[PDB]
């Protein structure tokens, strides 16, 4: 309607179509909240790396947190948000629960967690262990004998530092890496941009300005233009609604998946 | 005692009462016509128009069941994706003990019962959690007669004094026998060995 | 005034607690008057990490938790010419020139039905034999 | 004869000297010049929310 | 009501009660064997 009398008068008597389309958004927007926390949020204390690193030799000053920077976010994490990047018609765009430091800080938590306690963290209490014991470990777990990694544990460690160096080298330079996570905001835009832009179209009526009908027109046939107007943008809003919920479905598949990745490949071995 | 423990099941119920609520009340609307009942529209003027105003009435009564129609193939879509896991979860963790973390229950998992529910089912798991920690002082190996001993199973600690092998998740020291560890090279290449016998 | 907009009735404090009422942007309320306040993330530790240093549990306790998941929902049905014409003739014969738009809905009502007594029937049905304890 | 409601503000974008207002995307007007002062201007909606 | 029925289910709320017993009896007696 846009501010008309006429117009909220005549839409009055097509029923609580309004009820139904805000419910399907709240329930779309809850459950994004649902899923960020849920993935995350994974553990009940924020852990903190001791101020001395001695990790046996090796070296993870690219994923831990930088406090030199504001952001408190790692070389990795600054690169990746760079990599990325992206109320005017009654629309609005609500803000998430979780702001970004708080991500940071789970993050964080997690890495901590697991640089120092192995896996024990993430089935009760965090059990201190030094590294090189539980790199042992983990190779027990995998059918070779321990024997094996104090033997060469500095070949190890060259080998593990020169990847991380050449993981971050790789997505520093190459682009197009990212194509999931662009095309998501790509889409949302989209989507977005030709709901606002159907509002130009005409839907068989004689002008698209409901100012114009009703300056031209005695009310008989003007209830008919704005009658026209009033269900072809009706049409358009519930294509929206609906196209929004199906891809909400695919989200919620693809966070459960990260959900349950996170908790089988990070706090354990799998 | 406590209440309010079951919100995923009540949810259904309620999103469910809610859509045949609106459909049904959807009944009662104009949409553009002259009256919202049927009968009268029929008793009260001729066919010629009477196909009009039943026009009006069938195209919006049609629009209404479609929406109803379409929001339940949704919902039912996610309520098979939720029974397709309860049954994984049911094979898995019931029929067997699972080694996958945190798939079922917070800790080690041991085993599960199952329990019906009106719409659903809840499943009981018991976890082993460990508790009451301690702290030791530990080294990778040992050297001994210039040759490396490992433990077969467990790990070695000292309370200060002495040194023993124990299981990871259950304090046990034992002494340190030619049984349960075995040798591998000489003491020169391993960082942190320390001297025993 | 908050990063999601503004907030009259309540106070803000400077502790952090566990979140009662979702806000956003960070913020949250709950019940005390009513107050307003940051997220706590949760406790805070560091655990004593030293490179010759273990830490082995000497005790353990056996727990018990719930777990609760739906898997089915009422199966309804729904009559097209009752539903938008209650039994009139002229309805009917006006309806009729719309094609089949209740043959589908029909379809898709009964394959709903019919997938839910799928799923109770998969979830439960796991064994041959009915043991006695 | 270009209406429209909004709260108006002075804006530092240089119109070339033969337009007369223009619009952001998806057609949607953003700044005009006045008639007589020949100044641009720049247009804002009217604040809502839930 | 106006055309709007509600279906029983098929399987009867005694049977699968029937069903939790017969599984929780096996998994106490004989362990995972009988999987
Ligand atoms: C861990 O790796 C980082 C690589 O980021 C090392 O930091 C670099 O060290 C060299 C030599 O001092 C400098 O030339 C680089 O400028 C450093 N890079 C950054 C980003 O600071 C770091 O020294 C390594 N850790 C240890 C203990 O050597
Ligand atoms: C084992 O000994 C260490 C060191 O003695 C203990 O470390 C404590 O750590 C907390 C948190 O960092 C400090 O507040 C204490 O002061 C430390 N104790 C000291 C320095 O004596 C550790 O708690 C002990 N127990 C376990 C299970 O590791
Ligand atoms: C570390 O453990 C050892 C063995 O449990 C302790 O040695 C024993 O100490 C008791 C206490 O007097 C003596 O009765 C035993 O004869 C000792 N065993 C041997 C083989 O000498 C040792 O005291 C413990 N150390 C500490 C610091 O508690
Ligand atoms: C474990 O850490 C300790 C202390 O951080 C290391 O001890 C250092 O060893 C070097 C080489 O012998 C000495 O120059 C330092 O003075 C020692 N530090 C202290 C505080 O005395 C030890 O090398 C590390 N590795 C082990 C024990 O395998
Ligand atoms: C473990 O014992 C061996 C021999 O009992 C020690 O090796 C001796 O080390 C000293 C000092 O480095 C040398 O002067 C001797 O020549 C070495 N003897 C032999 C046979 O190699 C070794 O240092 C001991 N380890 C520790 C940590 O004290
Ligand atoms: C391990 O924990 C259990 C319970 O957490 C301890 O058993 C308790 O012991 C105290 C004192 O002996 C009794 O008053 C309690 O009644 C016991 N609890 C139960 C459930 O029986 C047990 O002692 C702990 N293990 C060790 C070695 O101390
Ligand atoms: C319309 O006429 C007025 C009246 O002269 C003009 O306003 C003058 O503009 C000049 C140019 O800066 C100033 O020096 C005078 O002080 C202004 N006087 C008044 C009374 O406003 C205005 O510019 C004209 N607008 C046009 C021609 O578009
Ligand atoms: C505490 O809260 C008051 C008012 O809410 C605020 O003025 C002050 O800056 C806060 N911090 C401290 C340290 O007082």
């Amino acid at each position: 309607c846009g501010d008309s009398t006429e117009c909220s008068n005549l839409l009055l008597q097509y029923g609580s179509f309004c009820t139904q389309l805000n419910r399907a958004l709240t329930g779309i927007a809850v459950e994004q909240d649902k899923n960020t926390q849920e993935v995350f949020a994974q553990v009940k204390q924020i852990y903190k790396t001791p101020p001395i690193k001695d990790f046996g030799g090796f070296n993870f000053s690219q994923i831990l947190p930088d406090p030199s920077k504001p952001s408190k976010r790692s070389f990795i994490e600054d690169l990746l948000f760079n990599k990325v990047t992206l109320k005017f018609n009654g629309l609005t765009v609500l803000p998430p629960l979780l702001t970004d430091e708080m991500i940071a800080q789970y993050t964080s938590a997690l890495l901590a967690g697991t640089i120092t306690s192995g896996w024990t963290f993430g089935a009760g209490a965090a059990l201190q262990i030094p590294f090189a014991m539980q790199m042992a470990y983990r190779f027990n777990g995998i059918g070779v004998t321990q024997n094996v990694l104090y033997e060469n544990q500095k070949l190890i460690a060259n080998q593990f530092n020169s990847a991380i160096g050449k993981i971050q080298d790789s997505l520093s330079s190459t682009a197009s890496a990212l194509g999931k996570l662009q095309n998501v905001v790509n889409q949302n835009a989209q989507a977005l941009n030709t709901l606002v832009k159907q509002l130009s179209s005409n839907f068989g009526a004689i002008s698209s300005v409901l100012n114009d009908i009703l300056s031209r027109l005695d009310p008989p046939e003007a209830e008919v233009q704005i009658d026209r107007l009033i269900t072809g943008r009706l049409q358009s809003l519930q294509t929206y609604v609906t196209q929004q919920l199906i891809r909400a479905a695919e989200i919620r598949a693809s966070a459960n998946l990260a959900a349950t990745k996170m908790s089988e490949c990070v706090l354990g071995q799998s | 005692s406590t209440a309010s423990a079951l919100g995923k099941l009540q949810n259904v119920v309620n999103q469910n009462a809610q859509a045949l609520n609106t459909l049904v009340k959807q009944l009662s609307s104009n949409f553009g016509a002259i009256s919202s009942v049927l009968n009268d529209i029929l008793s009260r003027l001729d066919p010629p128009e009477a196909e009009v105003q039943i026009d009006r009435l069938i195209t919006g009564r049609l629009q209404s069941l479609q929406t109803y129609v379409t929001q339940q193939l949704i919902r039912a879509a996610e309520i098979r994706a939720s029974a397709n896991l309860a049954a994984t979860k049911m094979s898995e963790c019931v029929l067997g003990q699972s080694k996958r973390v945190d798939f079922c229950g917070k800790g080690y998992h041991l085993m599960s019962f199952p329990q019906s529910a009106p719409h659903g089912v809840v499943f009981l798991h018991v976890t082993y959690v460990p508790a009451q920690e301690k702290n030791f002082t530990t080294a990778p190996a040992i050297c001994h007669d210039g040759k490396a001993h490992f433990p077969r199973e467990g790990v070695f600690v000292s309370n200060g004094t002495h040194w023993f092998v124990t299981q990871r998740n259950f304090y046990e020291p034992q002494i340190i026998t030619t049984d349960n560890t075995f040798v591998s090279g000489n003491c020169d290449v391993v960082i942190g060995i320390v001297n025993n016998t | 005034q908050t990063r999601a907009g503004c907030l009259i009735g309540a106070e803000h404090v400077n502790n952090s607690y566990e979140c009662d009422i979702p806000i956003g942007a960070g913020i949250c309320a709950s019940y005390q008057s009513i107050i307003a306040y940051t997220m706590s993330l949760g406790a805070e530790n560091s655990v004593a990490y030293s490179n010759n240093s273990i830490a082995i549990p000497t005790n353990f306790t056996i727990s018990v938790t719930t777990e609760i998941l739906p898997v089915s929902m009422t199966k309804t049905s729904v009559d097209c010419t009752m539903y938008i014409c209650g039994d009139s003739t002229e309805c009917s014969n006006l309806l009729l020139q719309y094609g089949s738009f209740c043959t589908q809905l029909n379809r898709a009502l009964t394959g709903i039905a019919v997938e839910q007594d799928k799923n109770t029937q998969e979830v439960f049905a796991q064994v041959k034999q009915i043991y006695k304890t | 004869g270009l209406t429209g409601t909004g709260v108006l503000t002075e804006s530092n974008k240089k119109f070339l000297p033969f337009q007369q207002f223009g619009r952001d995307i998806a057609d949607t007007t953003d700044a005009v010049r006045d008639p007589q002062t020949l100044e641009i201007l720049d247009i804002t909606p009217c604040s809502f929310g839930g």
